[PDB]
């Protein structure tokens, strides 16, 4: 309607959890072994083919050392890794679900043993490398990128990290979304309350549901997929004989070994190109994921976003992140209004001939008095002159309604 | 089972033989293989280099074990700095002063906020 | 045709019409409230007080010149149309995919 | 100059137009039809060559279903379908055209 | 080599269509559910709606 406004009177907080893949496995072929085997006829003939094995090379140690710039754009963000002091109390907020345990030798956090828990090709010559960086070095980046958020705020990112109460933090924050820090100061045992009781339930999401993390056990799968028909399209005969090359080099006469050895080489040089060639198409994808993470990394858990959805849904509050294979697990900390209630509202106050303004928020009326209060959160307030400006005359606004404003 | 002997797995391989002699059944697995990397420095500033046998033990092969593989002529130093040359699992090599070392590379500066 | 085929997608057209229209009437009667959560409901000329007040626009501003500004966006939204209608060159980026 | 500045009197409200490709046309081949279309033993033979044909089947299926994700991800951000009131006014704004 | 061939485009073109469609998103969730300050992300100037 013309004149209607709802004003929510409570709110509640929610954790969401949002999985990006990082990086893949990192993958090298050798070209003379998995096209020849250890037969010297055969390298010989593939010699003559031309640069295509250093093509292939070059090619992989390129997704490699991408895979390895990714992870390292994605974590390494932070300078210092900070250390959380050993007394943890944060004003009643319980960060023992994504705090390192201590206990566990892996010092990983309950949330990220539980994602690492729910998560023969050397044979011919395709070997898989080991990662730059190993799981205990990321997992101490995401717990020193935990610590700086946490103790110091968004200081951290933009250079030292500064002190900081974590209340204090939490009132920044919630004046960041618009909301008047007093909310947090009055609610602060509630909000912790709602608080630790969605990171209780984060954990019982992620383990009930095994299809949140579909995407990490997505990429595995490709991988073994692709590495399985590579195996599996060695044994193919591509129009010779047999499949054998060492039967093929005792059993036929050197012309006909030459065409049957050369039909095999045109077989695995095309299997081994669409390889290649899915697995850059793979790597770009992996890339995007990356960059939307690190972007992510930068912005909703280094500070506080203002782009909607971005950071979670509804409007955002702060992030954690939390180590898992081959990709980053966000819990973002979201403010989401509840308990709407509907009011009569009216654009400006007519007091004495001039026009009056909220200087924030807006005027609401419960049926006989008016009151200005806050966008996002109801707290009636005395009209007064301190948080109105005139600026203006009262004919040209249209709606304007009649009301005294108190000094 | 008494069949025969041409045992094969899931990669279409042949794992495991049965010998003419006695019905033993020997699992057949490939001979040590790798690839070769040569870690160097600049040319101008050294001809040392390090080689890296990724994938391959060093007891199959001054000498020393890493878990990307087998890395010889480059010692091995407790003390931790900033990735230089990437290795493999957590290791990095760095020409320091006279010779090549390895360590494990360093996160970055330890910082504790007084909270 | 020979042995090509073309799948229909899943969410027709009348479906994302659907969805169209329920964005623009969120848009219209809830403002952003309705992205961050439940749908507030709130007169469209408070909604654009806080849009001017967005980008450092006092909201007076727009409550003295409220019916030029409905004529301007009135004019700007009839114009869109014929100049759609104009050059047909802007949907060129689909008529090439397509 | 180190003592002028240029302050605005007066603004116009513009409206433009941004069109963005979001899905393309889901297509699906049959290898064998294609390949070899009725010929038993031309299927024989393909299956002797090679695997490639489930191989390209699955690219398609997942070319198809991202098309439907994209679609998805575009248009259903919302929960909940919202209806305009029947009265069409807004403070003089004309969303008829729209 | 023909279908290969085509298969591989397609996959070119899925890519392409699936960074237009994540920028479309972006808009969506940015321009139309809320305001954005970015500069010209949504329109030329200050945007509003
Ligand atoms: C609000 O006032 C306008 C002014 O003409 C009117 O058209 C509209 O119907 C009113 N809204 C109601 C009565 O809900
Ligand atoms: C807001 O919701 C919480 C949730 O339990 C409740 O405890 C609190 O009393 C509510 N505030 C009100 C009703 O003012
Ligand atoms: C956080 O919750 C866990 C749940 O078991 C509890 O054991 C722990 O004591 C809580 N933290 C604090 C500081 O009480
Ligand atoms: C609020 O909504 C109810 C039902 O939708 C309606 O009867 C009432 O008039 C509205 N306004 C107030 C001030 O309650
Ligand atoms: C409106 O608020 C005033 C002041 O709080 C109160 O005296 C009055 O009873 C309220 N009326 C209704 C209908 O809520
Ligand atoms: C009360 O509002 C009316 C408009 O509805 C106006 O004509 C009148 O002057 C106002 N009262 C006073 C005392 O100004
Ligand atoms: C492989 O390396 C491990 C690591 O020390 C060693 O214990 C083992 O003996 C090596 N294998 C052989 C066959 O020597
Ligand atoms: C600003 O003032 C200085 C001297 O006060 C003068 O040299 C300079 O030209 C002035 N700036 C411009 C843009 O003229
Ligand atoms: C601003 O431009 C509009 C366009 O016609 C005009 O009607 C109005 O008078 C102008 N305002 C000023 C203060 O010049
Ligand atoms: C403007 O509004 C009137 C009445 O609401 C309507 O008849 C007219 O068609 C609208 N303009 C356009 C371009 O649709």
């Amino acid at each position: 309607s013309n004149n209607s406004i709802a004003i929510p009177t409570n709110f509640t907080i929610s954790v969401t959890t949002e999985i990006l893949p990082v990086s893949m496995t990192k993958t090298s072929v050798d070209c003379t072994m998995y096209i020849c085997g250890d037969s010297t006829e055969c390298s010989n003939l593939l010699l003559q083919y031309g640069s295509f094995c250093t093509q292939l090379k070059r090619a992989l140690t390129g997704i490699a050392v991408e895979q390895d710039k990714n992870t390292q754009e994605v974590f390494a963000q932070v300078k210092q890794i900070y250390k959380t002091p050993p007394i943890k109390y944060f004003g009643g907020f319980n960060f023992s679900q994504i705090l390192p345990d201590p206990s566990k030798p892996s010092k990983r956090s309950p949330i990220e043993d539980l994602l690492f828990n729910k998560v023969a090709q050397k044979f011919n010559g395709l070997t898989v490398l080991p990662p730059l960086l190993t799981d205990e070095m990321i997992a101490q980046y995401t717990s020193a990128l935990l610590a700086g958020t946490i103790t110091s705020g968004w200081t951290f990112g933009a250079g030292p990290a500064l002190q900081i109460p974590f209340p204090m933090q939490m009132a920044y924050r919630f004046n960041g979304i618009g909301v008047t820090q007093n909310v947090l100061y009055e609610n602060q045992k509630l909000i912790a309350n709602q608080f630790n009781s969605a990171i209780g339930k984060i954990q019982d999401s992620l383990s009930s549901t095994p299809s949140a993390l579909g995407k990490l056990q997505d990429v595995v799968n490709h991988n073994a997929q692709a590495l399985n028909t590579l195996v599996k399209q060695l044994s193919s005969k591509f129009g010779a004989i047999s499949s054998v090359l060492n039967d093929i080099l005792s059993r036929l006469d050197p012309p006909e070994a030459e065409v049957q050895i050369d039909r095999l080489i045109t077989g695995r040089l095309q299997s081994l190109q669409t390889y290649v060639t899915q697995q850059l198409i793979r790597a770009a994808e992996i890339r995007a994921s990356a960059n939307l993470a690190a972007t992510k990394m930068s912005e909703c858990v280094l500070g506080q976003s203002k782009r909607v959805d971005f950071c979670g849904k509804g409007y955002h509050l702060m992030s954690f992140p939390q180590s898992a294979p081959h990709g980053v697990v966000f819990l973002h900390v979201t403010y989401v209004p509840a308990q709407e209630k509907n009011f009569t509202t009216a654009p400006a106050i007519c007091h004495d001939g001039k026009a009056h303004f909220p200087r924030e928020g807006v005027f609401v009326s419960n049926g006989t008095h008016w009151f200005v209060t806050q966008r996002n959160f109801y707290e009636p307030q005395i009209i007064t002159t301190d948080n109105t400006f005139v600026s203006g005359n009262c004919d040209v606004v249209i709606g304007i309604v009649n009301n005294t404003v108190y000094d | 089972l008494p069949f025969q002997q041409f045992g094969r797995d899931i990669a279409d391989t042949t794992d495991a033989v049965r010998d003419p002699q006695t019905l033993e059944i020997l699992d057949i697995t490939p001979c040590s293989f790798g690839g070769v990397s040569v870690i160097t420095p600049g040319t101008n500033t050294s001809n040392q280099v390090a080689v890296l046998y990724q994938g391959v033990n060093c007891t199959e092969v001054n000498v020393f074990q890493t878990r990307a593989g087998c890395l010889i002529g480059a010692e091995y130093v407790n003390n931790s700095y900033e990735c230089d040359i990437p290795i493999g699992a957590g290791i990095c090599a760095s020409y320091q002063t006279q010779s090549i070392i390895a360590y494990t590379m360093s996160l970055g500066a330890e910082n504790s906020v007084a909270y």
